[PDB]
C-alpha cells in the first residue's frame, strides 16, 4: 500500500518542504536520502527504495515562478528529492485563474501529467492521491484545478484527498482571492471526494493561544499542518490496535456526493515546559479536539450541527478510554448532532507517538488526537466569501483582467450560482 | 542575511544520533500481560492445574492405586475430600497410544531410500 | 467523570486489583526462573557453548595444514569466516540439515567457526583411481571432508568430531533442496557424514597452475577454492542478508562464479590446441583460505 | 505473485526481531526487580551510617 | 472422526481466530513450532477434529483465515502460534474493502469467492465426516461482514446438511465505531436469518463492562477480550474433543436449543470469571458456578435478560461433578425464576458434562441462552437503520456499486417481522 | 539391456539435455569427473541404459549435441558437467541457422546430416539391444527444430522397429520469442505427425505458470524450467532404471496410450510440486499426489483439458506405495468426473509403481495424458499460420532457398485435418 503527495502553487510546496522534513524524521532517513544503517516496509508507503541505499519520496512539486522551487534545490534537501519530480515554470500565474488555467497549463500540465504517470507506474498498491494548494493564489488555484480535472479522467475511482488554505475572513494577503477562490470551488466541488480546508487565522489563534509563540511566520503553520497530515496518514504507516485507511474517509465522512467539506482539528498543542505541567490523559485532549479555539478553520460549530466525525488517536491508547470520552462527548449537549445520522463517530487508533523535530515548538507527547469533522459552519464560511464575492462583482471589478486572459463573464455567474447551490444545500441537510 | 527556508532548515538537529532517537518503532511490542493468567485459579507458585481424568477411567478401569469411592473423586466443596481429589493418571494404560504413534514417527523420520517394497 | 491516574504504590483508586494482577505476573516469571525454562536463559547456555574462547592446534611443525587438525575458513575477499549453528536446524520429518552461514561480524577463533579436517576413504564400490599418500599432510586434488567443533555439546575427538558429527555437504538445485534466500546448491551440515556428499577437494584458483599443482602439499595462507566433489561446483558467498540469532551473516552457496566472458571451446577443441584444456577462471568471491592453528596439539582419537 | 514472495522474506526477519525484543523485556523486568531491591539496601544503609 | 473447519474473516475474525487457536493448541498440548508436546493420552485422540497430521508430529490446524489487507496477516504472523497456520491457508486479498458492505459483497468478492472456496473445497474434502463449519467474523466491518456472509450463503447452498456456528460481534450504541453500523448491520443479519443455522451474538459493550465489573481490570484491551471470546469458543467445542458422562455435539445443542427456524440468535455466557485479588475467596462447586452463570451481568451481549422471557437454554458443564447437583440447580434456577421462562415449553434447560476441565482452571461452565431479549437490541439498530434510509443518507456509496433501495427494504421488513415475532412469543 | 540413446538439437534442446543430464547422473549417483560414488548396488545394475564403461569406471553418456551456434557448447562445457561428455560426441557445425526452418533443413542439414548420422549410427550399434531412441527440442528455432526434424526422418528411415520419444516446447502466443514461431511450427510438426512415434508437447508458458503458482518462486530462470522438464524426463524412464511392482517402459506406455497412428500428442504434468514454506505443512499421501495430479493447472502445455475429454490417461508412480491406493484413486477421479472422458473406452487410465523416489523425495508421480484438448494448441498456431501466409509474409527467405509454395499448404493441411480428426473424437 503506497500513497503519492503532489505539491501545487507556493504555498502547497512550503507545505511538502515541511511535511518531507517530518516523514524523514519518522522512518529515519538522512537529509541525504538513505539510513546510516533491518527488512522493514514502515517506510515503503512514502518513500520508494532505489538502487543502493537510496530513498527518494512519491511526491511531486510543481510551481511557475522558479524562484521557491530551486530555492528547495539549493536547500538542505538536495540528494534528497529526484531532479525531475521539482518542476518549475518559467513565469507565474499572479493571481490570476484564468491566466494559470488557460495560459501557462496547458504547457505545464502535460508534463506533470505524463510524470505522475511514471510515478504510478512504479508505484504497486497505490492507495490514492493527495494535493496540497491554496486557491486564493494563482497557480495552486488554476493549475490545481485543472490538474485535478485531468486526474479525475485519467483515474477517477482513485481517491483524491485534498487539503487547501482557504482565506480567511478578515487576515487577506491579496484582493481577488474570493475570485480566485469561487472559481477554484466550482471545480473543487465535483472533482475531489475528501476536501480538507486549513485557514490562517484559526492556526494563528492556535499559535498565539496554545503554544503561546507571539510573532510566528508560516514555518510554524506549516510545521503543525504536517503533524496533521503525518497523524492521519500514520494508520497507513504503522500497526495499530485499529487502524483506518484512505478509503474510510469517503466512506464514513462524505453522506452526499457534494457534501465534502472537512473541518480539522489536532490535540494537544503543548509546548516544553507545558508538557512538565499537565498530565496528559485521553479525556482531556477528546474534549480539547472539540473548543473552537482549536480548530483549524476560523468559524463556529456552536452555529451549525455535526454530519460526521472521525477521530485518529496516536500513541498508548487503548479502546476503552477513547470509548468513555466519546460517549461523555455524545451525552454533553453543548455540542449537538444532525438527527438522521444517530451514530456520528469512527475512531480509529495507532501505537506510535507523534514524533518531534528538533528546533520544533511541539513537545513529545504520549498520545494524539487528529479529528477530522463534519458540518455546516462551512455553509456559513461560503457564504460569508458569497456575499463579498458579489460586492466586487456588481461593479465588474478586476474583471478585465480575466476576460484578457480569455474567459467571459458565464464563468462567474455559473460559479456564483453554484455557489448558491451549494449554500442552499447545506441549509436543507442542516435539517 | 540568509533565507527563511534555510534559517529554518538545517542540518544539526538531524543525521547525528536523533534519528536513532525518533525511530524508536514503539508501535511494535505493546505487550499484553497473558491469556491463561487471566482465567487461571489456583497458587501461581505451582504450575497450571492441568486435569488429565475422566470418571470412567478414574472409576471402572479403578486407575487410582486405592478404589475407595466413586463420589470421592468428584469435587466438592469440602476440602475434607478435596485434598484427596487425583489429578492425573499417570501409566502406560493411558501413554500407549504415544508410544504407538511415537514409534511410527520414528520410523517416518528414519528412513531408508534403496529398499524395493518386494525384498 | 474522569479522574486523574496514579501509580500502583500509591493507593487510590482501584490500586488493590491492579497491585494484585502485577502480583501474579511476576510470580509466574520467579516460578519459570527457578525452573529455568524462560526464553531469556535458554540461548544464554547455547552462546556459551557456541561461542567460547577456542585456539586452534595443529598436529606438527610443518607450515602446512595437516589432517585431523582444528582449522578456520575464510574468504579472502572480505574475511567473514565461514560457521554453522547447531541449533536452528531445518525442521522436516527426516532432514537433520542444519543450515551454514557466513559470519562478518564474529571472526575470532570460536567453537562453531573452526573446521575440522577428516580423511575421506572411498568405499569398495566406488570406481575412483585414487593417488595413494601415506603421510597424515593434505595436498591438492585429494579428497577431504570437513566437520566442524562440537558447539552444541559433547567434547572433540580426533576423527570423530564429537559422538555425532556433521560435516560439510551440498546437494544439488532440486525443488526440496535450494539456498534459502537465493537459487543455488544450499550449503549445511548434515549429520550423514558417511554420504558421498559432503566429501570436499581444495583446488588452486588458476586454471593453468592446478595441472602442474596437482598434487602438493596446501600452505596456510595461500588462497584455493573449496569444489564440491559430487558437482565439481566450487563454494561462493551470496551477498544475500541472512537472519539468524548470532548476527547478520551472509548467505553461502555453491554455484561457479563465471565472468561470461566466451570460450572457443568447440573450435579449440577440433584444433586440438593446449589452450583447449582449461576450465573457465572463477571470480574473486570464490577464494578461501585456511587459517591455521600455531600451537601443536592432536586431538584425541575416537 | 512476486510481491506475496517478497513479504515472504520480510515475515522471516519480523520473526527474529520479535524474537529478539522479547527476550530483552524480560530482562528488562528482572533488572526492575534488581533495582528495587537495590534502593531498599540503599537506603538501609544510609539510614545506619547517620 | 467429526470434524470443524474453522473460517476467520475480517480484522476482528483474524484476532479472535489468533487467540481461539492459540487456545486450543494449549489445551491439546501441541507447541508453538508444531508438535505435540503434553504428558496424556486423552489429548491425542481427539486431535483430528481441529489439526492434522502432516508427518513426524507436526499438527497444523484445520483453519481459513480470509481479509483484505495485509496488515491482520502481519500480525498473524507475527506472535507465538502464528508459524503453525499453513502458508496455503492464508487466502488474503490486496484493495481492501473498508466498511462499504456492497464492496465486501458484490466487487471483492467476486474475486476472492472463488479462491476461499477453492481452499475450503479441498479443506472439507481433506476430512471424511465433518461435524460442520464454525466461522468468526464482525458486523459492523466490510472484509469480515460482506464477504463472510457471501461466504457463509455460498457454502450453504454447497454443503446443506452440515451444521454452522456463526460468532459475529454487533455494534453496539454506546460502543459504537464506524459510521454506517447500521447500513452494514442490517444487511448481514438479513442474510444470517435465511443461511446461518445459529448465531452467537457477541458484543464490546458487554465485554467491557465484564472487565470493569467482574475481572476488575485497568486497561481492558483487546487481547483480553478475544480471549474471553475464546474461552467460549473452546467451551461450546469441548464435548466433541473429550469423554464425559453426558456428551452434547453441536447438533445435539441446536435441536435442544432452536424451536423456530427463524429463532436462532443466542446470547452466550461464561463461568467463572472473578478478580485476580478474589480467587481464592470462592470455592469451586457448582452452586457458585450457577449464581454467576444465570445472572444478567455475566451474558455476552447487551440485552438484560428480565427485560424478556428465555426460550431455551443450556449449560456446558467441565469437570468431574455429580449430575445430582446439576440437575437439582437447573431445577431450582427455573423453578424459583418461573417468570422469566416461557410457560408453553416445560424444561425449557439443556445440560450437559465433560469431564476435562481447560488448562489452569479446575471446573468451567458455559452457558448458551436463546432468549427473546434479543430484540431489544435488534430494535436497537433498527431504528438507527430507519433514521438514514429515509434521508438516504451515505446511500450513494452502497448504491454505486450494485445495490439498490429496495435491498435496504427487505433488510428492514425482515428486522421488523424477526422482532415481531419475538415480541410474539413474550 | 534395453537402451536409451538421447539426442538434443537448438539451444532449447541444450539446455534442456545439459540440466537432464544433471539429474540423471545425480539419480546413479555418478560425479561430473565420470566415476561412481553411490551406495546402493540398486543403482549399478541399470546405467549401461545410458552410460558406457570407458575406463577405471569412466562412464560417459549415450548422448548427442548438435546445434550450429557453439555459443550453447560454450555454456556446456564452461560450468559443472561439462566434463563428462565425450568429446567424439560434440558433432558441431559452423556457420549457422538463425531461425530458418529452411536453412535448418535443405542447406545446413545437407553438410551436418552425414555427421551426426555417422556419429548416431555408430552410438546406436554400439549397444546390443535398443529400446528406442529420445530427442528434445525446440520447435520455434531453425537448427533446432530443423535439424531435428531431418534427422528424426533420416533415422526413421534406418532403425523403423526402435521406439522413439520427442520432448518438443511449442511456442506460445503470450510467451512469443521469436516472429516465425508459426512457420517453423507448423512445419515441423507436419513432419512429426508423420515420422515421431510419440510427442510430449512441454511450453514455456505452462512452465512459467507452474513456478509463479505453485512452486512460488521469486526468480524463474530457465534453470528452474530447465529442472522441472528434467523431472519429467526422468519419471518417464524411470520404470526401466529401477525394479518396480508394475513395470512400465517407452513400448508399454506407447500401446496403451496411442490409439489411432496419429494421436500421438500427450500433456504432461508433475507432481508433487509445493513451495518450500509449504513443505512441512503438507502429508505424502496417494490423494494428496492425486489432487495435485488431476489438477486442470498442472499441466505443462498450454492447454486446459477441462475444454475437452481425455482420451487415454498414464500414471507413474515412485515410491514405497501402496497399489490399492492407487488404483481405487484412479478409479475414484474417473468415476467423479465422468464427463471428461471419453465413452468407448472403459478404464481409460493406465498405471505403473515403480519402489525407488527421485532423490530428496519420498514418493512422486507422473502424468501422460492424451487428451483432445491439444487442438486449442494446434488451432492457436495453425490461425496464425494463415494470418501470415494470407500476404506472404516474410516467405521469401523460405521460398528463394528450395522451399516452395506448396510445402507450405500441405502443412497447413495436414494441420487442419489433423485438428478435424482430433475434433471429430471428441
Ligand atoms: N499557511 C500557509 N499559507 C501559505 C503559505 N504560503 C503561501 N500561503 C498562502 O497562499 C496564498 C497565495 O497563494 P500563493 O501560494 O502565495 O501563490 P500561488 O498559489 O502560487 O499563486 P501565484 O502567486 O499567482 O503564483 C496566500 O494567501 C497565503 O496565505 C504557507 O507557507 N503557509
Ligand atoms: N472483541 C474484539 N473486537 C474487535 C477486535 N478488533 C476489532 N474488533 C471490532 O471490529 C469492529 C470493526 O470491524 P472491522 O475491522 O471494520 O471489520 P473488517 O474491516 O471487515 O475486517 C469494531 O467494532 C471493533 O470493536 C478484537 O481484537 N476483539
Ligand atoms: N524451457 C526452455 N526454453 C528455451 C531455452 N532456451 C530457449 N528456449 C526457448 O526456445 C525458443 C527458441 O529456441 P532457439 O534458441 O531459437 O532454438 P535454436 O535456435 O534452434 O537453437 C524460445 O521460445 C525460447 O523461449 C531453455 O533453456 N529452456
Ligand atoms: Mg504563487
Amino acid at each position: 500500500r503506497e500513497v503519492i503527495s503532489i505539491h501545487i502553487g507556493q504555498a502547497g510546496i512550503q507545505v511538502g518542504n515541511a511535511c518531507w522534513e517530518l516523514y524523514c524524521l519518522e522512518h529515519g532517513i538522512q537529509p541525504d536520502g538513505q539510513m546510516p544503517s533491518g527488512g522493514d516496509d514502515a517506510f515503503n508507503t512514502f518513500f520508494s527504495e532505489t538502487g543502493a541505499g537510496k530513498h527518494v519520496p512519491r511526491c511531486i512539486f510543481l510551481d511557475l515562478e522558479p524562484t521557491v522551487v530551486d530555492e528547495v534545490r539549493t536547500g538542505t534537501y538536495r540528494q534528497l528529492f529526484h531532479p525531475e519530480q521539482l518542476i518549475s515554470g518559467k513565469e507565474d500565474a499572479a493571481n490570476n485563474f484564468a491566466r494559470g488555467h488557460y495560459t501557462i497549463g496547458k504547457e505545464i500540465v502535460d508534463l506533470a501529467l505524463d510524470r505522475i504517470r511514471k510515478l504510478a507506474d512504479n508505484c504497486t498498491g497505490l492507495q490514492g492521491f493527495l494535493v496540497f494548494n491554496a486557491v486564493g493564489g494563482g497557480t495552486g488555484s488554476g493549475l490545481g484545478s485543472l490538474l485535478l480535472e485531468r486526474l479525475s479522467v485519467d483515474y477517477g475511482k482513485k481517491s483524491k484527498l485534498g487539503f487547501t488554505v482557504y482565506p480567511s475572513p478578515q487576515v487577506s494577503t491579496a484582493v481577488v482571492e474570493p475570485y480566485n477562490s469561487v472559481l477554484s470551488t466550482h471545480s473543487l466541488l465535483e472533482h475531489t471526494d475528501v476536501a480538507v480546508m486549513l485557514d490562517n487565522e484559526a492556526i494563528y489563534d492556535i499559535c498565539r493561544r496554545s503554544l503561546d509563540i507571539e510573532r510566528p511566520t508560516y514555518t510554524n503553520l506549516n510545521r503543525l499542518i504536517a503533524q496533521v497530515i503525518s497523524s492521519l496518514t500514520a494508520s497507513l504507516r504503522f500497526d495499530g490496535a485499529l487502524n483506518v485507511d484512505i478509503t474510510e474517509f469517503q466512506t464514513n465522512l462524505v453522506p452526499y456526493p457534494r457534501i465534502h467539506f472537512m473541518l480539522s482539528s489536532y490535540a494537544p498543542i503543548i509546548s516544553a515546559e507545558k508538557a512538565y505541567h499537565e498530565q496528559l490523559s485521553v479525556a482531556e485532549i477528546t474534549n480539547a479536539a472539540f473548543e473552537p479555539a482549536s480548530m483549524m478553520v476560523k468559524c463556529d460549530p456552536r452555529h451549525g450541527k455535526y454530519m460526521a466525525c472521525c477521530l485518529m488517536y496516536r500513541g498508548d491508547v487503548v479502546p476503552k478510554d477513547v470509548n468513555a470520552s466519546v460517549a461523555t462527548i455524545k451525552t454533553k449537549r453543548t455540542i449537538q448532532f444532525v438527527d438522521w445520522c444517530p451514530t456520528g463517530f469512527k475512531c480509529g487508533i495507532n501505537y506510535q507517538p507523534p514524533t518531534v523535530v528538533p528546533g520544533g515548538d511541539l513537545a513529545k507527547v504520549q498520545r494524539a488526537v487528529c479529528m477530522i469533522s463534519n458540518s455546516t459552519a462551512i455553509g456559513e464560511i461560503f457564504s460569508r466569501l458569497d456575499h463579498k464575492f458579489d460586492l466586487m462583482y456588481a461593479k465588474r471589478a478586476f474583471v478585465h483582467w480575466y476576460v484578457g486572459e480569455g474567459m467571459e463573464e458565464g464563468e462567474f455567474s455559473e460559479a456564483r450560482e453554484d455557489l448558491a447551490a451549494l449554500e442552499k444545500d447545506f441549509e436543507e441537510v442542516g435539517a | 542575511p540568509t533565507t527563511t527556508q534555510k534559517r529554518s532548515y538545517t542540518a544539526e538537529g538531524k543525521t547525528g544520533e536523533y534519528l536513532v532517537e525518533a525511530s524508536t518503532r514503539h508501535d511494535l511490542n505493546q505487550p499484553g500481560v497473558k491469556g491463561e493468567l487471566l482465567t487461571r485459579h489456583g497458587r501461581f507458585d505451582e504450575p497450571p492445574v492441568q486435569c488429565l481424568g475422566t470418571t470412567y477411567q478414574l472409576t471402572y478401569g479403578r486407575a487410582d492405586g486405592t478404589d475407595r469411592r466413586v463420589q470421592s473423586y468428584l469435587w466438592h466443596g469440602r476440602k475434607q475430600v478435596d485434598y484427596f481429589v487425583p489429578h492425573s493418571t499417570g501409566g502406560p494404560s493411558t501413554l500407549s497410544l504415544t508410544a504407538r504413534k511415537q514409534q511410527e514417527w520414528g520410523t517416518q523420520g528414519a528412513t531408508d531410500a534403496y529398499l524395493t517394497t518386494k525384498m | 467523570r474522569d479522574t486523574t491516574k496514579y501509580n500502583a504504590s500509591c493507593l487510590i483508586g482501584n490500586w488493590a486489583e491492579d497491585r494484585e494482577l502485577q502480583r501474579a505476573i511476576l510470580k509466574d516469571m520467579l516460578s519459570k526462573k527457578g525452573t529455568g525454562t524462560l526464553k531469556l536463559d535458554a540461548f544464554r547456555t547455547r552462546m556459551a557453548a557456541a561461542l567460547s574462547d577456542l585456539e586452534l592446534t595443529k598436529v606438527a611443525d610443518d607450515p602446512y595444514i595437516h589432517f585431523g587438525d582444528v582449522v578456520q575458513l575464510v574468504h579472502v575477499d572480505t574475511g567473514c569466516v565461514l560457521a554453522g549453528d547447531p541449533a536452528d536446524a531445518d525442521t522436516r520429518t527426516g532432514e537433520s540439515t542444519c543450515a551454514a552461514t557466513a559470519a562478518p561480524d564474529v571472526r575470532a577463533p570460536c567453537p562453531r567457526n573452526s573446521l575440522i579436517l577428516l580423511p575421506y576413504v572411498p568405499p569398495k564400490t566406488a570406481t575412483a583411481l585414487e593417488p595413494p599418500y601415506d603421510d597424515a599432510i593434505v595436498h591438492y586434488g585429494q579428497k577431504v571432508r570437513l566437520a566442524l567443533h562440537p558447539g552444541a555439546a559433547g567434547d572433540p575427538v580426533d576423527s570423530g568430531g564429537g559422538p555425532r558429527p556433521v560435516c560439510l555437504f551440498s546437494k544439488p538445485v532440486s525443488t526440496t533442496h535450494a539456498a534459502r534466500y537465493s537459487r543455488q546448491q544450499l550449503v549445511g551440515f548434515t549429520a550423514r557424514t558417511d554420504s558421498f556428499d559432503c566429501v570436499w577437494t581444495v583446488v588452486t584458483p588458476d586454471p593453468a597452475q592446478r595441472a602442474a599443482a596437482e598434487g602438493v602439499e596446501v600452505a596456510a595462507g595461500a588462497p584455493v577454492l573449496l569444489v564440491h566433489c559430487a558437482t565439481q561446483k566450487p563454494l561462493c558467498l551470496e551477498a544475500a542478508r541472512y537472519p539468524n540469532d548470532y548476527g547478520v551473516e551472509l548467505e553461502v552457496s555453491a554455484r561457479s562464479a563465471l565472468g561470461p566472458g566466451l570460450k572457443l571451446a568447440m573450435e579449440q577443441m577440433a584444433m586440438g590446441v593446449q589452450k583447449g584444456f582449461l576450465p573457465k577462471g572463477e571470480q574473486t568471491d570464490n577464494y578461501w583460505t585456511f587459517v591455521a592453528g600455531s600451537k601443536v596439539e592432536a586431538l584425541p582419537p575416537p | 505473485y512476486d510481491t506475496v514472495a517478497a513479504n515472504a522474506v520480510k515475515d522471516d526477519f519480523k520473526r527474529k526481531g520479535r524474537e529478539f525484543k522479547e527476550r530483552a523485556s524480560e530482562a528488562q523486568m528482572l533488572e526492575s526487580l534488581y533495582q528495587s531491591e537495590r534502593q531498599k539496601t540503599l537506603n538501609a544503609i544510609r539510614a545506619e551510617e547517620e | 472422526m467429526r470434524e470443524i473447519v474453522h473460517i476467520q474473516g475480517g480484522q476482528c475474525g483474524n484476532q479472535i481466530g489468533a487467540k481461539f487457536w492459540e487456545v486450543v493448541s494449549d489445551e491439546h498440548g501441541i507447541d508453538p513450532t508444531g508438535t505435540y508436546h503434553g504428558d496424556s493420552d486423552l489429548q491425542l485422540e481427539r486431535i483430528n477434529v481441529y489439526f492434522n497430521e502432516a508427518t513426524g508430529g507436526r499438527y497444523v490446524p484445520r483453519a481459513i483465515l480470509m481479509d483484505l489487507e495485509p496488515g491482520t496477516m502481519d500480525s498473524v504472523r507475527s506472535g507465538p502460534y502464528g508459524q503453525i497456520f499453513r502458508p496455503d491457508n492464508f487466502v488474503f486479498g490486496q484493495t481492501g474493502a473498508g466498511n462499504n458492505w456492497a464492496k465486501g459483497h458484490y466487487t471483492e468478492g467476486a474475486e476472492l469467492i472463488d479462491s476461499v472456496l477453492d481452499v475450503v473445497r479441498k479443506e472439507a474434502e481433506s476430512c471424511d465426516c465433518l461435524q460442520g463449519f464454525q466461522v468468526c467474523h464482525s458486523l459492523g466491518g466490510g472484509t469480515g461482514s460482506g464477504m463472510g456472509t457471501l461466504l457463509i450463503s455460498k457454502i450453504r447452498e454447497e454443503y446443506p446438511d452440515r451444521m454452522m456456528l456463526t460468532f459475529s460481534v454487533v455494534p453496539s450504541p454506546k460502543v459504537s465505531d464506524t459510521v454506517v453500523e447500521p447500513y452494514n448491520a442490517t444487511l448481514s443479519v438479513h442474510q444470517l436469518v435465511e443461511n446461518a443455522d445459529e448465531c452467537m451474538v457477541l458484543d464490546n459493550e458487554a465485554l467491557y463492562d465484564i472487565c470493569f465489573r467482574t475481572l476488575k481490570l485497568t486497561t481492558p484491551t483487546f487481547g483480553d477480550l478475544n480471549h474471553l471470546i475464546s474461552a467460549v469458543m473452546s467451551g461450546i467445542t469441548c464435548c466433541l474433543r473429550f469423554p464425559g458422562q453426558l456428551n452434547a455435539d453441536l447438533r445435539k445443542l441446536a435441536v435442544n436449543l432452536i424451536p423456530f427456524p427463524r429463532l436462532h440468535f443466542f446470547m452466550v455466557g461464561f463461568t467463572p470469571l472473578t478478580s485476580r485479588g478474589s480467587q481464592q475467596y470462592r470455592a469451586l462447586t457448582v452452586p457458585e458456578l450457577t449464581q454467576q452463570m444465570w445472572d444478567a451481568k455475566n451474558m455476552m451481549c447487551a440485552a438484560d435478560p428480565r427485560h424478556g422471557r428465555y426460550l431455551t437454554a443450556s449449560a456446558l458443564f467441565r469437570g468431574r461433578m455429580s449430575t445430582k447437583e446439576v440437575d437439582e440447580q437447573m431445577l431450582n434456577v427455573q423453578n424459583k425464576n418461573s417468570s422469566y421462562f416461557v410457560e408453553w415449553i416445560p424444561n425449557n434447560v439443556k445440560s450437559s458434562v465433560c469431564d476435562i476441565p481447560p488448562k489452569g482452571l479446575k471446573m468451567s461452565a458455559t452457558f448458551i441462552g436463546n432468549s427473546t431479549a434479543i430484540q431489544e437490541m435488534f430494535k436497537r439498530v433498527s431504528e438507527q437503520f430507519t433514521a438514514m434510509f429515509r434521508r438516504k443518507a451515505f446511500l450513494h456509496w452502497y448504491t454505486g456499486e450494485g445495490m439498490d433501495e429496495m435491498e435496504f427494504t427487505e433488510a428492514e421488513s425482515n428486522m421488523n417481522d424477526l422482532v415481531s415475532e419475538y415480541q410474539q412469543y413474550q
